[PDB]
RNA sequence: UAGCUGGUUCUCCCCGAAAUGACUUUAGGGUCAGCCUCAGGCGCUGACUGGGGCCUGUAGAGCACUGAUAGGGCUAGGGGGCCCACCAGCCUACCAAACCCUGUCAAACUCCGAAGGGUCCCAGGUGGAGCCUGGGAGUGAGGGCGCGAGCGAUAACGUCCGCGUCCGAGCGCGGGAACAACCGAGACCGCCAGCUAAGGCCCCCAAGUCUGGGCUAAGUGGUAAAGGAUGUGGCGCCGCGAAGACAGCCAGGCUGGUCGAGUGGCGCCGCGCCGAAAAUGA
RNA sequence: AGAGCGCAAGGGUAGAAGGGGGCCUGACUGCGAGGCCUGCAAGCCGAGCAGGGGCGAAAGCCGGGCCUAGUGAACCGGUGGU
RNA sequence: UCCCCCGUGCCCAUAGCGGCGUGGAACCACCCGUUCCCAUUCCGAACACGGAAGUGAAACGCGCCAGCGCCGAUGGUACUGGGCGGGCGACCGCCUGGGAGAGUAGGUCGGUGCGGGGG
């Protein structure tokens, strides 16, 4: 035939989940394009990956419309 | 339009919601992420006279005065669907002068 | 017409089915309540009723019902029914599916043709004394090639068609046979 | 919670791997063994994974 | 025809979807088990319907061959089927009501019908229409 | 030289695999990981479970997208007939875009969407649990069964993945006639004790020729289909009937009588019948 | 939102990542808390610190491009430098 | 406290689409004009400044209808963790805990913050 190719896979998904722990940096969640959306003390990066801004729990806020945001409510 | 909104908020804190009629120019400086405005320095519908840009510049005085006595510094300003340029320029111009 | 309804609770709704009681349910914009009609009379009750002429229904509370069949969830894999919407009616107008009698044989059906039936029945709002045993349909100058819409109805005092204004009724279809047997083979 | 006494009556030989460790969790060893234990949601949960193992009784 | 060359065999689960109610004609014919019907079989009874009775009413076919049906040659591995030797078929589970008749009497279909059973590849039942719908 | 084949010797005790991933002139060889074991650490964290949040796009469903599709409608385009170039007009059981309606289909469609699964928190859980650092490994041909898919032919004791399991290593014990993996059950030693499990209780063969209610007359059971049939029993509905029916018998072309009580057809369930030809003796 | 977003497909997307403008070169140097991913080697994301800059009034944004391909250990050697 | 307006966030169509109505004192819009600041690949349409008079027509604000849209039970089923049963097989069935989609009943022309002007 002439199939039988493919592209390796990409581990992409939710990394942290809703409260949980994190470190400043933690990879939060790798993503095909804004299936999420950043929020409080939450970045992103060139290929959409959202990461924690400071320590603290993670949670994950539904907005229809403005579509789906994940942030870390900080505490120490 | 609005995008600008967007953008400051991001920032973080203390936006300066100019807004202005052709008559008018209100301004609050509205602390976000609670949805509460800190000091409401209108003009028109409040005190000051009729020259627009010098009341604009007025104006700016006004949330200045208003805003220390409460603790306020970060200019943080929502250069709203009007371009800054005149009336809302002035505004935060004169919140600057003091 | 006429039948004998019941209570329910807590019985199993798939134990009942095996004594013979069809499960179902009244509900209207005040009512809402589990029953179990019986099976073998629920046959001959529907059979002719369907959901054109409205049923009223007794309780051991003597209640007589003035309810039709909104709905009926058949079972897949052999038809059977397995349970029964009941729509409790008042007098304020209400929509519903009332029959059609097409009446008259059309010039299609005469040089051979078809009966095509698109709507065996029809939407319509109407209030509960208005139980319009059907309506008419002047189906004989139809022609195979030509169709009735549904802007051509013989409309009784008081009804109003709560369908589309245009969607079609019936239509007359061409036979079919073997002038298309041959044609059919070859050419495809 | 009163107590429940739970005994093993067939076995687990051929079940799934977890089901093993309900056993080992509520600490049945061998078969057609007593055991008496706490009414808690937990021990019920794996007690209720295993019920096709065991014969439970209220104490 | 369109969409893309050839695709999975899947399984035929529980008879679900597959099945309902008479939706035109008077008489139906509704599938007991479970299958592939292949064109060549729809279209088999098709004609010996009509063939049975002249200048008759209509039939409605309402299965229809969407799966492409695959097939290697006489050889051994390598790659997909070639396919489509039986072309197309309809996946048809148990209570789909395949044809149905109208304009006619209930003994020329209680033929036609009958007859096309026997041409399809599976056990089959016949039907009226009771009442059973969905209305008020 | 041999990444190959063969052979490798006393005893008892504890634990106990793998036949997978990655790369590999690699594919019956290896290296690191995975699984086994030993020593020194740490100490409730472990599998499993309860509650709680988050995350998901399958089964199912659905047609809102992408496409597919039968019938009909309305409806541009075309082909054909009237008419003639003042080009338009009109018809059209012809093919048919879009559109609507009824009816549907899809691994690479989804407006939806389960059970479930994953993870973190709190809790039970002291287990041949768990983590950490080290010594030693073998394994890197798996197979079958169940479930979910691909391939295949919805063939194969086929093949290729996934979850699980057993054989592997439990060809130790019971059952299944016999039979790795189906059913039961994890064999430390001994007993001329007892309860059971699956499976059985007429004889070979241990234990009921046990009790009660039915069904079947085929040796069915003792294991084959589309389809066929006044098998048999059980239930449901329609047609004529004591105003005389069905069946025959007398007369005429349904009618009459006579007889005198049921008769004809459909439908569903149980058990059965046919379809049913192979080679050493059943 | 069925377009567009250089190119496949996909996920994303106008409350722009798309079209047009004005000024510009952060297609920076020195680094890098912390993670994703993972046998190894590799790949990926990345706040923030410093230096000196760019656009903006400013909050701020810039360590190339909506993202995910556009590639090649080590040896040996070429050129330029401290 | 209450009522209307103005700026602005939160819920995310039960806010919306479309239709009738209404408010100009205030507030806001449209509005007068293009000299100044400032502006269009052309235009004072848009941005911008200075501002009589006029207007609520458009816009927007508030209401009122349910045609579209949107939300949408209950009951039942599909499916299905776990546990099983029959049959010779594609498959079919029960126990147990979970349970849709679609469809009916139905709802819906919003809910609510903080601040400001006005009786
Ligand atoms: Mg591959
Ligand atoms: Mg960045
Ligand atoms: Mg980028
Ligand atoms: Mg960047
Ligand atoms: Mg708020
Ligand atoms: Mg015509
Ligand atoms: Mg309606
Ligand atoms: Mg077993
Ligand atoms: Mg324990
Ligand atoms: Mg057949
Ligand atoms: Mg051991
Ligand atoms: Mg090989
Ligand atoms: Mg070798
Ligand atoms: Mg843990
Ligand atoms: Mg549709
Ligand atoms: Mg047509
Ligand atoms: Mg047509
Ligand atoms: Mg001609
Ligand atoms: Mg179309
Ligand atoms: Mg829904
Ligand atoms: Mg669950
Ligand atoms: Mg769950
Ligand atoms: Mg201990
Ligand atoms: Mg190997
Ligand atoms: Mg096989
Ligand atoms: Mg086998
Ligand atoms: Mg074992
Ligand atoms: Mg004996
Ligand atoms: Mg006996
Ligand atoms: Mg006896
Ligand atoms: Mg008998
Ligand atoms: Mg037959
Ligand atoms: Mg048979
Ligand atoms: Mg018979
Ligand atoms: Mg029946
Ligand atoms: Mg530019
Ligand atoms: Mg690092
Ligand atoms: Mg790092
Ligand atoms: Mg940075
Ligand atoms: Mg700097
Ligand atoms: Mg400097
Ligand atoms: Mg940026
Ligand atoms: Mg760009
Ligand atoms: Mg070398
Ligand atoms: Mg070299
Ligand atoms: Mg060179
Ligand atoms: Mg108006
Ligand atoms: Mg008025
Ligand atoms: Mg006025
Ligand atoms: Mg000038
Ligand atoms: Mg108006
Ligand atoms: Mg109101
Ligand atoms: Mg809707
Ligand atoms: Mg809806
Ligand atoms: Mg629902
Ligand atoms: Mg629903
Ligand atoms: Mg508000
Ligand atoms: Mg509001
Ligand atoms: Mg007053």
């Amino acid at each position: 035939t002439k199939n039988g190719r493919d592209s390796q896979a990409k581990r992409l998904g939710v990394k942290r989940y809703e409260g949980q722990v994190v470190r400043a940096g933690n990879i939060l969640v790798r993503q095909r394009g804004t299936r999420f959306k950043p929020g409080k003390n939450v970045g992103m990066g060139r290929d959409f990956t959202l990461f924690a801004l400071v320590d603290g729990v993670v949670e994950f806020q539904d907005r229809g419309r403005l579509g789906r945001y994940v942030h870390v409510r900080p505490l120490a | 339009k609005f995008r600008v909104r967007n953008r400051i908020k991001r920032t973080g804190r203390l936006r300066l919601s100019v807004f202005r009629s052709l008559k008018h120019i209100y301004a609050q400086i509205i602390d976000d992420e609670k949805g509460v405005t800190l000091v409401s320095a209108s003009s028109l519908a409040l005190k000051l006279k009729g020259n627009k840009t010098e009341v604009a510049r007025q104006v700016g005085r006004a949330l200045a005065e208003k805003a220390l006595a409460l603790g306020i510094k970060q200019v943080a300003f929502d250069r709203g669907p009007y371009k800054y340029h005149g009336r809302v320029k002035a505004l935060a111009e004169g919140a600057r002068e003091g | 017409y006429r039948l004998k309804a019941y209570y329910r609770e807590g019985e199993k709704p798939s134990a009942l089915r095996r004594a013979g009681k069809l499960p179902g349910v009244m509900y209207n914009r005040h009512l809402n309540r589990k029953v179990y009609v019986d099976l073998v009379e629920f046959d001959k009750v529907f059979r002719q009723a369907s959901i054109h002429h409205v049923i009223v229904l007794e309780l051991p509370d003597g209640q007589s019902l003035p309810t039709l069949v909104r709905q009926v969830n058949l079972d897949k894999r052999r038809r059977r029914p397995e349970h029964v919407d009941f729509f409790v009616l008042s007098d304020e107008p209400v929509e519903m599916y009332v029959p059609l009698r097409f009446v008259g044989t059309p010039a299609g059906v005469r040089a051979g043709g078809v009966l095509q039936e698109i709507h065996r029945d029809i939407l319509v709002k109407v209030s509960p004394r208005n139980i319009p045993e059907f309506i008419e349909v002047d189906v004989s100058g139809l022609e195979i090639g030509d169709s009735l819409h549904a802007s051509d109805l013989k409309l009784p005092p008081g009804v109003e068609l709560a369908v589309s204004p245009e969607e079609t009724i019936a239509a007359v279809v061409p036979p079919e046979d073997v002038e298309k047997l041959a044609e059919e083979a070859a050419a495809e | 919670m009163p107590r429940l006494k739970v005994k093993l009556v067939k076995s687990p030989i051929g079940y799934p791997k977890d089901q093993k460790a309900a056993l080992k969790a509520l600490g049945l060893r061998r078969l057609q063994q007593e055991r008496v234990l706490e009414d808690t949601p937990a021990i019920r949960g794996n007690v209720e994974k295993v019920a096709h193992l065991v014969r439970v009784e209220v104490v | 025809r369109m969409k893309y060359r050839k695709q999975q065999r899947g399984r035929l689960k529980g008879a679900t979807k597959g099945g309902d109610y008479v939706a035109f004609g008077d008489f139906g014919l509704v599938a007991l088990e479970p299958a592939w019907i292949t064109a060549q079989q729809i279209e088999a009874a098709r004609v010996a319907m009509v063939r049975h009775f002249r200048r008759g009413g209509k039939i409605f076919i309402r299965i229809f061959p969407d799966k492409p049906y695959t097939k290697k040659p006489l050889e051994v591995r390598m790659g997909k089927g070639k396919g489509n030797v039986e072309g197309y078929v309809a996946v048809v589970k148990p209570g789909r009501v395949m044809f149905e008749v109208a304009g006619v009497t209930e003994e020329q279909a209680m033929e036609a019908l009958r007859i096309a059973g026997h041409k399809l590849p599976i056990k089959t039942k016949i039907v009226r229409r009771d009442a059973y719908d969905e209305a008020q």
